Formats: C-alpha cells, structure tokens, sequence
C-alpha cells in the first residue's frame, strides 16, 4: 500500500513526457466539464432564458 | 484559460453580421435574346445564365466522362437541357470568367487563363472544380428562380 | 545547453534569468512588469480593434458599435482595451509613487525616462478616448487641445495646426487614429531604453540599502512572484470587463456628436482628474495650463529636492507622514476635479493645488533635513 | 432650472453580479417599441435577426419584419421602390434628416433609440421613473406653452407627451398591460438594446471568478513552494 | 362594488402603480414632505401675482415615495 | 549589467537551507501571520491613516456644504 501522489509520481510526473502529456488530457477534460457543470450552474439560478421560453413555439 | 481567449480572438476575424441576402431575383428568360449572358448577386457573388441556342445544346449534347476529373454531361448536369444556370466565380483562385471568349462552350477565366464551357465544368486548365450553380429550378418555362 | 553564449538568449538571461536581483523587493515591485503587461495588452486588443474601426467622422461611432454588437467577441475585446487603459494608470501611478516613497528616483536616467513614458502614455491614451467621436470624446478632445492654445505668440497656429483646421473635426479624428497606434510602438522602445538603464544598477528596494549581498536569481523568484501578480491584475481587469464594463466609462460618450452642444458637465475619466483639478483651481488661462503641466513635469524636479541621508523612507516617520499626505492630497484633487467649479469646491480646490506643490517643493524636503539633524548626521 | 432628483431603487432581475435578462419581458418590451415608441424613437443599431436569439423564433423574426417598408436599392431604370421587409436591418425609420423630427414634435428632439447606459445615470431606472412618473405641475411655475412636466428629466420641464397607460396590448401570455408593467418590459427591452451581450459576459463572469479561485490559491502555493528555501534559510555569522 | 365591474374596472382600467403610490403617498416621512408642500402651496396661492415657485418642496416628497415604491412594487408586476 | 561572482566582498557568513520538497510552503499561515499583519498595521497606522481622514471629513463636509448651500437653500425671500 504506497498511496495515491506517489502513484500518480511514479506512473506520469516522473517524466516531462508524461506529464505533459497527462495535463493536454487533462485540460480536454476539465474544460469539458467545467464548462457543462458551470452552464448549469448559470442556468439554475436564472431561468428566463431562451431556452425555457423557446418550448412555447415549435410551430412556426 | 488560453485557449478561450485565443479562440475568441481568433473567432473575431471570423465573419460578423454577414448571413447574408434573398436575391432569387425575379427572372423572365425566354425574355432575353435567344442566347444572350446575364449575371447578377446571390449573396454579392456573380451568377451568370445564357439561354441555350439549338446549335449550342449539342455542343454539350456530345459531352465525355470516361476522360473527366469531375463527374457529369450537361443534359444529365442541369434539370432541362437548353435552359442552364451558372454562378460565376472560378475554383481555380477567383477570377469571374467572361461571356463566351474562350474555347469549347464559351466560357473562359482569364485572370490568367481556363476553359469551361456552356455547362460551365470545367475542360482544359488550372481550374481543379466545376464551379457551382445551386439547384437550377425555374418555376414555369416562362419564368426562373435559382436552388 | 546555454543561454549565455548565444548573442540572442544571452539578453533575455541578462533580462530575467541571471539578472542578480534584491531578495527583499516588495509587491510594490512588481508593477514594471504589470506596466509591460499592460502594454502588451493594449497592443493586441487595440491591434484587433483596428482591424474593424473606421477612422471617419461618419462611422467612427458607428463601427465601434458594430465592434460591440455585430464582430464576434469584440464586446469582450473592446472592454478590455478600455480597462487596460485604466488599469495601465493604475500601474503608472502605483509605480511612480514606489519610486518616489522608496528614493528610487535617484537612478537618473532611469527615473527621466520614466517620465518619458508617462507623458507618452498619456498622450496615447488622450488619443485614445478620441477615437469613438462620442460627446465626451469630442469635448475632452476640444478642452485638451486647446491648452495648446495658452501658449504665447505661436499659440494659435500651433492648436490650428494639431487640428488641420479650424476646430476639431474630420482630420483630426484620422490623424489621432494614426498618432494613436504608431505611440505604443514609440513606448515600447522606450522601455526597453528604461530597462537598460535600470540593469546598469539593478533594482533598488524597501531598505534603500544596496542589496550586493543579499543578490538572488531573478530565476524562480521574481518570475514566479510576477506569474502571481500578472494573475492578479487580469482578475481586476476582468471585473471590470465582465461585471462593470460601464463604471468609469461616462455615459455621454453613448451619444454621437454635437460640436455645437456641449454637455452640461463634462468630466475627464478618471485618471486625469487630479491634473483637470489643479488646471481649473487658478482663474487664468496661461497660469492655468503652465500650473497643469508643472503639475505632471514636477518629478523630474524631485530628484534635485531629495535632501535626506539615507534613501528610502523607510526608517523615516517625518517623510511618511508627509508622503501620504500628498497621497491624501491627490484623492482630494481627485474628487474635486470630478465636481462643479462652485462655492465649496472651488476653495477646496485651490487649497489642495497649494498643498501639491507646497509639499513637494518645500514641505519634503525640509522634514529631510529635520530627520538629518534629528539623528545627527 | 437647475434642481433635480434622482432614480428609486431597481429592483429589476438582471440587477445582480450573475443575472439574466426575463427574455420573455424583452419580447414584451420590442411590442412596446413596435406600437408605441416606433412612431418617433429612431433605434438605429437594432436589426430584425438581433431578436432571433433573444425574443422571438427564426420564423417568427420574418413575419415581424415582413410588417413593414423599406427602400430597397436601384435596378436597370435607377429606381427606388419598397419592399416587404427583410430580416437582414431594422430600421423602421419614423424621420428622415433629423429636423423632420423636430418639425413634428416641435423643438424638441426625440433622441437615441437603444437606450440607458446611454446619456443616462441611472440607466433603466431613470427612463422607467421618467415614463412612469409623470405628475402635477406645482404651483408659482408655468410652462412656456403646454410642454409637459416630468418630476425627473434635467429641469423638471420639456418635450415628451406621457405616453404610458393607452393600454396598447398584444402581450399573448395573458399579461395585464398596466402602465408600470409595460414600462418594466419597455425598460427591459431597451436595456437589452444597448447591451446585447449582458448575458454572457455573466456567463463568462461566473467562469472568471469559479476559474480565478482555482487559479489563484494554486499559482499562489507555486510561489511559495520556491521561495521556501529563502523563507525558512537561516543565517550565521562565524568571524576569526 | 360588484364583479362584473370588476372585470369592467379591468377594462375601466386597473391600479399597478396608484395603489402602491396611494399607499406609499400615505406614509411618515412622506406625508411629512406632503405637509411641508401642503404648507409652501399655500403661499403661493397667497400672492398668485409676484413670486417665486414650489419645485423644491415636491421633489423631498417623491424621494421619499418612489423609494419605498421600488422595494415593494415589482412583486406584483407579473 | 552586474553577474553573480562579481557584486561584492562577503567573508564569514554560512547560509543553511531546506529543499522546496522538504517543507511546507504555508506553515504557521494564520497561527502567525495574522499577528504579523496586526503588527505591521500598527507600526504605520500612525503615519499612513491620519491624512485619508483628514481628506475623508473634507470630503464629507465639502460636500454637504454643497448641496445645503446651492439647492436645498432657496431660504427666505419673504414678504
Ligand atoms: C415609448 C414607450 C417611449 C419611450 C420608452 C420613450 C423614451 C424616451 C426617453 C428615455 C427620452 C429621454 C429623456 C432624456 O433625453 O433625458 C425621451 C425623449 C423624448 N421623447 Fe420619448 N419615448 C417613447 C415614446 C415617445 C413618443 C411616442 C413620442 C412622440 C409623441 C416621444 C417624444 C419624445 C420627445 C419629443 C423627447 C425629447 C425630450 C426633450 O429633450 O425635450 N416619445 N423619450
Ligand atoms: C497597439 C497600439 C494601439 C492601437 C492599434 C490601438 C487601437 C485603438 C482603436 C482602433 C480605438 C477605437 C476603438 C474603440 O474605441 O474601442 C482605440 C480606443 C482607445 N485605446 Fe487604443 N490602441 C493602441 C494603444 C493604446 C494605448 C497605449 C492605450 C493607452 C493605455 C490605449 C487606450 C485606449 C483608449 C482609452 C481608447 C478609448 C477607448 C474607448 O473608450 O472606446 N490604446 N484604440
Ligand atoms: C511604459 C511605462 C513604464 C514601464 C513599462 C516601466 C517598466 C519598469 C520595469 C520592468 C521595472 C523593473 C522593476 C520594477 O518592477 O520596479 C521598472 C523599475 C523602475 N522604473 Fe519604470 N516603468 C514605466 C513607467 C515609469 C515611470 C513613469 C517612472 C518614473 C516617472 C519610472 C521610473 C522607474 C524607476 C525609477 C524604476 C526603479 C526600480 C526601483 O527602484 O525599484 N518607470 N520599470
Ligand atoms: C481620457 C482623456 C484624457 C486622457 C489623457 C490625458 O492625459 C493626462 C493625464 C493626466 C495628467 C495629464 C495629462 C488627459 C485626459 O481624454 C479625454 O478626452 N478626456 N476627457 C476630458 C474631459 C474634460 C476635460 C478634458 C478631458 C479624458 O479624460
Ligand atoms: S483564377 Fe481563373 S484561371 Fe486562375
């Protein structure tokens, strides 16, 4: 039982090849989902969007 | 944090109001000449027709595939054979090809110098496409559109 | 391999590698960088605000809208040019004040091109706030001009000649455009002179004590500590460009162009309020203007009035008090620049135009010189 | 003459630090501007395919602005007739060289169009108590011919005749057009106008700020982690 | 009273901002402005022939009226 | 410019120092900096705070003069 950092040392921050690498796979993600996880917190606060206001027309 | 404002920078040069224009422009062809050129914007684009003159279907009535880099015959490009409908502005660079003065059909980028022809794809130069002429729907024989 | 050898790198690690820097330097140190930031900053927003504003009396104003409403993100980018305008003054005045508390002045040639770069900056940003041909804009531009106006003799054909006719208008919105983005390139030379003459000494820091023996890397530190710092200046101007865009900015430059109707009370932006202040204090025209330029060509004064021993002031209770007092001063000049010429204010006014210049020409100087005897020296 | 009083207090829900427009009081407020203001507020910088984001449909946007008459440009003759309304330019108009509307209204000057933040302190509040707050002219003052008086305005006096409770309405909803509701839609509407962006640069904002407190308590405990070694060095002097 | 014209004092028209005004025009600080105006209306009547104005007097009044107009109104705006 | 090797004369002193990863980069953060910073306030207060109020109650008179003076006056006219 080693624990997670040294984990995380040992597998990717060792090498400058692989922790760069990890943090360009980190970036795509974070800002995936900070950018979903902070829309929604925009959203749920507010309300009177677009988008809610929109579902009155899919007529014409 | 980077790449967001680089792409909103980068986004900026990106076109602005610009979705464009209606045109369609209102069309009477068996009102020009039996086969003169007429060319206006759909979108500030030059779009170039002429009629299509008896004489002049067969010219693209005897088309060649089996040799082309692009595929296509006029009759079989086009809704109606003596009745096409060209835009105007040349895959090569930009250069708006003129009025029949070239070879073949008639058309003929100069800028520098390419040869279409009445159904506009392209036969001889540095051109690489066909050029393109949305659709080509009329609406009666009398009258015309464009998509 | 070696950044000390190639004839290239070897200026950067000369600039911000190597350069043996005070271990103690403060905070206050780190707006040079943030005045370089903000250089920056201007020039690449500006640069792309210049690739869709037209420079013509008609849609000046115009395309600045079609910027804000129509060009993808240029709200965003136009809001960041005005408040990196702001935030550049914040930084000049942050950083002149450093030097003048801290005795940095007495590098020379540095501190006398500073001033250099704040006159050129300040000229830029006049420029500048022209541009849009708002009410504002077009007043400000009349009032400023016309300064030029005061001087003696040639005062007339010199205004006449900065406007290309015969009051502001047409030409001179085009040439503004152009004075305003060749500035910053000018600026930028500048500097990097500015730089050169500071590495010839290195910094100075809070103590006013030579630091030789106590050097270290600009190399981890100080790049790290500026890393910081950058981020805490972009914080403050995004506030402001995405919570407060309009707070400085004055509403009447929402509305075109009358050079027929000046607006009731038109009001500098911010950062010459002080200045407009102790323009307006005396009740003549060519005093007025000679009071506002010595107001600003002051510190090249300062240097000669330093009569202390010791260098900052630092381990001296007398300057501090008075120091801040200017300080205290300013805002006041501040305040009352941004207020009616009436009763209260003009008094007020007038005090606090004294008190600039009283404490810096006379009231400085001789708390020196009671701190020199005070501790016997 | 020279006195004056400033703006209540705006309670408006586009007032704090994140907070969205009510798009559904924009639409209301453009019906404002189409029936009511149109007639003599020019607004300029407003176009028909603005709305399609915000107020209305695709389709929608089309119809609203098929309802009106331009002056499309030259053909073969060198012309200039009308046509059914684009999608691409607001503009309806209401005065050509602006003089015209000074003719009309007399003196006066019907100004700007997509308004507050405009000339305005106190932006949306100041024109929602202007329109909404006109009252009794008191007494030792009159009014060089029947102008109109306003509390609020510069000068207490000029201009404008109080149009507000003609209870135009085609709200669909099934909203009451009362004075003040059709002035906090009007005021709305026109708050967008001027600030079209308002909503995401919040948006961005919010981002700003969760970003910075990411940001800053990191890059901060980077600095500390190098400057340590001076932080705790410790000194000795050692003299012969 | 009566309902049907209920419905026809919604199309006589109805109060948003008159019955907040009313009840704010009623208030301490405000009937306190109102009584100095009352008070200033007066002497104007007084010599309705030479003499000066009462704006300033009304301004107080509104200050104090629209304000606490603002913190209540809206809730029922919609 | 100047370079290390070449600044000034040093002779007795032995500087002592960890590695970055063999510290904490926060350690006492509150436990002593807070007394920190209450120290370094008092040491200026004096100095730096007298002159903001003294521009803070200029300020607040200044312009209560004002208003009191310009608009609110039109005090008596009587007859
Ligand atoms: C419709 C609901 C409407 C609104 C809203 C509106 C707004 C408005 C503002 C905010 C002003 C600004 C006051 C100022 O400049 O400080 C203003 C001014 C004038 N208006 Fe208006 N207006 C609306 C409608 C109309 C209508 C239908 C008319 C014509 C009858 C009209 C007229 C005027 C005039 C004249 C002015 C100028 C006031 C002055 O400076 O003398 N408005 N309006
Ligand atoms: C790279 C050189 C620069 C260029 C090309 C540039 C370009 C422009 C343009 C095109 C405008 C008009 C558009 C607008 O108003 O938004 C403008 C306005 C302005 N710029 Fe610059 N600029 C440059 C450097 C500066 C500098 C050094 C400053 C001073 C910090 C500065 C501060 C301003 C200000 C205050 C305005 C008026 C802003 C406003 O309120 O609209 N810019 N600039
Ligand atoms: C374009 C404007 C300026 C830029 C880009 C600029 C840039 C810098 C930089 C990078 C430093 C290095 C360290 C530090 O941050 O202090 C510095 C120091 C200094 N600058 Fe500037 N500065 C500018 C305006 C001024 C002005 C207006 C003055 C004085 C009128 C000035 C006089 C000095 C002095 C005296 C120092 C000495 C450093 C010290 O004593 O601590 N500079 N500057
Ligand atoms: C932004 C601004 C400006 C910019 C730079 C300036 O340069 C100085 C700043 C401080 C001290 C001396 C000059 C002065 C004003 O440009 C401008 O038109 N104004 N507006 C203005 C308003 C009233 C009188 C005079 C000017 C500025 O504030
Ligand atoms: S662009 Fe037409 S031949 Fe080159």
């Amino acid at each position: 039982a080693p624990t997670l950092t040294a984990r995380l040392y040992s597998l990717l921050f060792r090498r400058t090849s692989t922790f760069a690498l990890t943090i360009v796979v980190g970036a795509l993600f974070f800002e995936r989902a900070f950018d979903q996880g902070a829309d929604a917190i925009y959203e749920h606060i507010n309300e009177g969007k677009l988008w809610k206001h929109i579902k009155h027309k899919y007529e014409n | 944090a980077a790449k967001n404002v680089v792409s909103q920078f980068v986004s900026s040069m990106s076109a602005s109001a610009d979705v464009l224009a209606m045109s369609k422009i209102e069309i009477k062809l068996s009102d020009i000449p039996e086969g003169k050129n007429m060319a206006f914007k759909w979108r500030g684009k030059p779009l170039f027709v002429r009629h299509r003159t008896k004489k002049e279907i067969d010219q693209e009535a005897a088309v060649e595939v089996s040799q082309l880099r692009d595929p296509q015959h006029d009759l079989e490009r086009v809704k109606k054979p003596e009745w096409v409908i060209l835009i105007g502005v040349c895959t090569h660079l930009g250069c708006v090809p003129i009025a029949n003065a070239g070879d073949f059909g008639g058309y003929y980028c100069p800028c520098h110098g390419s040869h279409y022809d009445a159904s506009g794809r392209i036969r001889k130069g540095p051109a690489p496409l066909n050029l393109e002429v949305p659709s080509y729907e009329f609406t009666s024989d009398d009258m015309v559109i464009v998509g | 391999n070696i950044r000390k050898s190639h004839p290239l790198m070897k200026i950067v690690n000369n600039a911000f590698i190597d350069l043996p820097a005070p271990s103690n330097i403060s905070s206050w140190w780190n707006f040079g960088s943030l005045l370089g930031i903000c250089l920056i900053l201007q020039i690449l927003t500006g640069l792309f605000l210049a690739m869709h504003y037209t420079s013509d009396t008609t849609t000046a104003f115009s395309s600045v809208t079609h910027i804000c409403r129509d060009v993808n993100y240029g709200w965003i980018i136009r809001y960041m040019h005005a408040n990196g305008a702001s935030m550049f003054f914040i930084c000049l005045y942050m950083h002149v004040g450093r030097g003048l508390y801290y005795g940095s002045y007495t590098f020379l040639e540095t501190w006398n091109i500073g001033v250099i770069l704040l006159l050129t900056v300040m000229a830029t940003a006049f420029m500048g706030y022209v541009l849009p041909w708002g009410q504002m804009s077009f007043w400000g531009a009349t009032v400023i001009t016309n300064l030029l106006s005061a001087i003696p003799y040639i005062g007339t054909n010199l205004v006449e000649w900065i406007w290309g006719g015969f009051s502001v208008d047409k030409a001179t919105l085009t040439r503004f455009f152009a004075f305003h983005f060749i500035l910053p390139f000018i600026i930028m030379a500048i500097a990097m002179v500015h730089l050169l003459f500071l590495h010839e000494t290195g910094s100075n820091n809070p103590t006013g004590i030579s630091s030789d023996v106590d050097k270290i890397p600009f190399h981890p530190y100080y790049t790290i500590k500026d890393i910081l710092g950058a981020l805490l200046l972009i914080l403050a101007l995004m506030l402001l460009v995405l919570f407060a865009p309009d707070l400085l900015g004055d509403p009447d430059n929402y509305t075109p162009a009358n050079p027929l109707n000046t607006p009731p009370h038109i009001k500098p932006e911010w950062y010459f309020l002080f200045a407009y202040a102790i323009l307006r204090s005396i009740p003549n025209k060519l005093g007025g203007v000679l009071a506002l330029a010595f107001s600003i060509l002051i510190l090249a004064l300062i240097p000669l009035l330093h009569t202390s021993k010791q260098r900052s002031m630092m381990f001296r209770p007398l300057s501090q008090c008075l120091f801040w007092a200017l300080v205290a001063d300013l805002l006041t000049l501040t305040w009352i620049g941004g207020q009616p010429v009436e009763h209260p204010y003009i008094t007020i006014g007038q005090l606090a135009s004294v008190l600039y210049f009283l404490l810096i020409l006379v009231l400085m100087p001789t708390a020196g010189t009671i701190e020199n005897k005070l501790l016997k020296w | 003459s020279d006195l004056e009083l400033h703006p209540p207090s705006y309670p408006w829900s586009h007032r704090g630090l994140l907070s969205s427009l009510d798009h559904t009081s924009i639409r209301r407020g453009f019906q404002v501007y189409k029936q009511v203001c149109s007639s003599c507020h020019s607004m300029d910088y407003v176009a028909y395919r603005h709305l399609v984001g915000v107020c209305y449909t695709e389709d929608e946007a089309k119809a609203l602005a098929e309802e009106v008459e331009v002056q499309d440009g030259p053909n073969e003759d060198g012309e200039m007739f009308m046509r059914p309304g684009k999608l691409s330019d607001y503009f309806p108009k209401p005065y050509p060289n602006p003089e015209a509307a000074r003719a009309a209204n007399n003196g006066a000057l019907p100004p700007d169009l997509s308004y507050i933040v405009r000339a305005r302190h106190g932006g949306e509040d100041y024109v929602f108590s202007l329109l909404t707050g006109y009252c009794e002219p008191p007494t030792g003052v009159s009014l060089r011919e029947g102008l109109y008086f306003n509390p609020y305005f510069p000068g207490q006096a000029i201009g404008m005749a109080p149009p507000i409770y003609n209870e135009v309405l085609e709200f669909d909803d099934g909203t009451p057009a009362t004075m003040s509701q059709v002035a906090k839609d009007v005021c709305t509407f026109l708050r967008w106008a001027a600030e079209p962006e308002h909503d995401h640069r919040k948006r961005m904002g919010l981002k700003m700020l969760l970003m910075m407190g990411l940001l800053l308590p990191l890059v901060y405990a980077m600095k500390r982690h190098k400057w340590s070694v001076l932080k705790s060095r410790k000194l000795a002097y050692r003299p012969p | 009273g009566d309902p049907k014209e209920e419905e026809e004092e919604e199309e006589e028209l109805v109060d948003p901002l008159t019955t907040v005004r009313e009840q704010c025009e009623q208030l301490e600080k405000c009937v306190k402005a109102r009584e100095r105006l009352e008070l200033c209306d007066e002497r104007v009547s007084s010599r309705s022939q030479t003499e000066e104005d009462c704006t300033e007097e009304l301004l107080d009044f509104l200050h104090a009226r629209d304000h606490c107009v603002a913190h209540k109104l809206f809730n029922s705006l919609k | 410019g100047r370079q290390f090797g070449h600044l000034t004369r040093v002779r007795h002193v032995i500087t002592y120092s960890l590695s970055p990863f063999e510290q904490r980069a926060f350690p006492h953060y509150f436990s002593k900096g807070i007394p920190n910073v209450l120290r370094r306030t008092r040491a200026c207060i004096l100095r730096v705070a007298p002159p903001f109020v003294a521009f803070y109650l200029v300020y607040t008179w200044g312009t209560q003069e004002f208003e009191k003076s310009k608009r609110k006056n039109p005090a008596a006219y009587e007859n």
